[PDB]
């Protein structure tokens, strides 16, 4: 007898449970709903979605990113929660692939539902899927191509990867310009994976084509009152000192005198201490001074008297980026000027972007830190462009880390599914049926890609399957006019890491959800 | 958020109640933050 | 001077649950009737 369907009641008020039919049905409906929601935003012809917040602020967000869509939705279905967390983890691990992994998991779970309807034990499906995943992973690894040795071919691969990543976003309008921008920004990192070193500034107004990658650096801070507004051949000193009534850190100390003259003497001593601090700072022979914390009126007056630029309140990210771009050292003590390296740049000036004024560093020494100015017509456009640029930069950094690349446009899915089908053709039992369903989902991915463009998806997928079975391992969807073509010639390439992560995460989450045969819910707080 | 009284500027933005050396403070919804590093240090 | 102006699955067809809960249903139904 079931727990809920028994004469005696064993549950608190509001707590229930769902047995075989109900649990599997709930899981499958949740997964299919999530997959159908996230899809239609997939491929070069995917469309965007509007996310209306129900809160008091009522935030507006139009986006194409699958993870962003899945994060900002009220989800109560536990399997849907599993898929949402899968997409979030995929976004954390790599840039793109958030929609692909979700759609693949949903298709796998649809095939699992169909198989369960055919009286096949879910554990058999899991074993068949494990074997299929092994075969597909081996095929994808064998199909990978590496061009990290040759610089020109690696740069071409980076351009192709950035273009493929941006083809599905709102940036596809200026894909060429934005791809060049992203590739330059990533290459300026000098091999570092620090994506925080790339700062994206969104300024309203102007055109999307007006966006650019600054040759130097841009800071959104302000200069002091009497400080110079323009420095040539600047010598930078990046600091993280107090400089705001810098109190001696003996917090048990107090001034305990018997006259106001002594109090005046002590405050003069404090001012003299601050002046000596500024003098020690100036002993380094500097023209500009960026401090992470605030700079009060007396130190900035001293700096203006010394005629050196003093930028204040540049947060931890700001000072880190300035150190990366100018080569300086973030110093908190100034007793050994010879042991502190000073940042350098050719010119510092104030630039006028939109209606706001920003500090511009030109002719930087190192340059291993980028600032990207994004211009748009709406705040929604700026946010979506920032998200798309983040995707492109993430994928480019991953490719820099691991230079192995695979061919997109459904070619990788087609070859993996062909390997899965070949394995299934020599396997007895219902495991072969499970393998065939796995290959069916792998086919269904480029099928959805073709459907989103309005092409004849069935015929195109049949042509791709025939071409891959024949031996044309580089065949893929040509989305320019709706035919099939050589992905190597067309330059539709992807990161091997992204595709492998999509495959493995989708298979893992499908296996996790398929194992559930009972969903027990506790009584909610409300 | 913590603000500088004299300069009237937002030092750093990070909570039904919170309590505090004016460098380490704990916020409850524990979440201990250090102003020297601007990161959560205890939980 | 000083002197101035200042001054899916919708079809459920629930099967046995109604049988299990008919006791409470009739418990409320008698008072409601
Ligand atoms: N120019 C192109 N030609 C053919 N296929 C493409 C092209 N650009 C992207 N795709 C395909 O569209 C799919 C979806 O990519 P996208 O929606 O940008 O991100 P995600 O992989 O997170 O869905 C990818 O698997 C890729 O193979
Ligand atoms: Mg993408």
């Amino acid at each position: 007898a079931s727990l809920s369907l028994a004469p005696v009641n064993i549950f608190k008020a509001g707590a229930d449970e769902e047995r075989a039919e109900t649990a599997r049905l709930t899981s499958f409906i949740g997964a299919i709903a999530i997959g159908d929601l996230v899809k239609s935003t997939l491929g070069p012809k995917g469309m965007d979605k509007i996310l209306l917040s129900s809160g008091r602020d009522a935030s507006l967000m139009v986006t194409n990113d699958g993870a962003t869509i899945l994060k900002n939705i009220g989800v109560d279905n536990p399997a849907a929660k599993v898929l949402v967390d899968m997409s979030r983890v995929q976004d954390d691990e790599v840039g793109d692939g958030t929609t692909s992994v979700t759609v693949l998991a949903a298709e796998l779970l649809r095939e699992a539902e169909s198989l369960i309807a055919k009286k096949i034990h879910p554990q058999t499906i899991i074993a068949g899927w494990r074997e299929a995943t092994k075969a597909a992973r081996e095929a994808l690894l064998s199909s990978a191509v590496d061009h990290g040795s040759d610089e020109v071919k690696f740069r071409q691969d980076l351009m192709n990867i950035a273009g493929t990543t941006l083809s599905s976003k709102l940036l596809t309008h200026h894909k060429d310009h934005f791809t060049k921008l992203a590739v330059e920004a990533v290459l300026r990192l000098k091999g570092s994976g620090n994506l925080e070193a790339i700062h994206i500034i969104k300024k309203l107004g102007g055109s999307l084509a007006d966006s650019y990658l600054d040759e130097g650096f841009l800071l959104d801070k302000k200069i002091g009152v009497n400080q110079p507004k323009r420095i040539e051949n600047a010598k930078i000193l990046i600091a993280n000192t107090g400089m705001d009534t810098d109190k001696i850190k003996i917090f048990g100390s107090r001034v305990r005198v018997d006259s106001t003259a002594k109090v005046a003497e002590i405050e003069h001593a404090e001012k003299e201490k601050m002046k000596e601090k500024v003098e020690r700072i100036l002993k380094h022979g500097i023209n500009c001074f960026i401090n992470r914390q605030l700079i009060y009126n007396y130190p900035e007056q001293l700096f203006g008297a010394a005629g050196v630029m003093a930028i204040e309140h540049a947060d931890f990210a700001g000072v880190e980026r300035l150190a990366l771009v100018t080569g300086g050292e973030i110093a908190s003590t100034f007793d050994h000027p010879e042991l502190v390296k000073l940042g350098s740049c050719k010119l510092i000036e104030e630039v006028m972007i939109g209606e706001d004024k920003l500090i511009h560093f030109s002719g930087v020494a190192l340059g291993e830190a980028c600032t990207i100015v994004l211009r748009g017509a709406t705040q929604q456009i700026l946010d979506e462009a920032e998200r798309s640029l983040h995707d492109a930069l993430c994928v480019l950094a991953q490719t820099v880390k691991d230079s192995r690349t695979v061919y997109g446009g459904g070619c990788s899915e087609m070859l993996m599914a062909h390997a899965v089908t070949q394995l299934a053709n020599r396997t007895p039992g219902k495991e072969a049926v499970a393998m065939e369903s796995y290959a069916k989902a792998l086919r269904m991915l480029p099928t959805i890609i073709a459907d989103n463009a309005g092409y004849d998806s069935a015929d195109l997928v049949a042509q791709l399957r025939a071409a891959h079975s024949e031996g044309n391992t580089t065949a893929g969807l040509d989305m320019r006019e709706g035919t099939i073509g050589d992905m190597a010639i067309l330059g539709i390439t992807e990161s091997f890491q992204v595709k492998r992560q999509v495959l493995l995460s989708a298979a893992e989450a499908a296996e996790v959800i398929l194992r559930v045969d009972n969903i027990i819910k506790a009584a909610p707080r409300k | 958020a913590l603000w500088d009284v004299e300069s009237g500027q937002l030092l750093q933005s990070f909570v039904l109640c919170l309590d505090l050396t004016g460098n380490t403070f704990v916020s409850g919804g524990a979440m201990v933050w250090d102003m020297r590093s601007g990161q959560c240090v205890q939980a | 001077s000083s002197s101035e102006d200042e001054d899916a699955g919708e079809g459920i067809s629930v099967n046995t649950g109604p049988k299990g809960v008919i006791n409470d249903w009739r418990r409320f139904k008698q008072l409601e009737t």
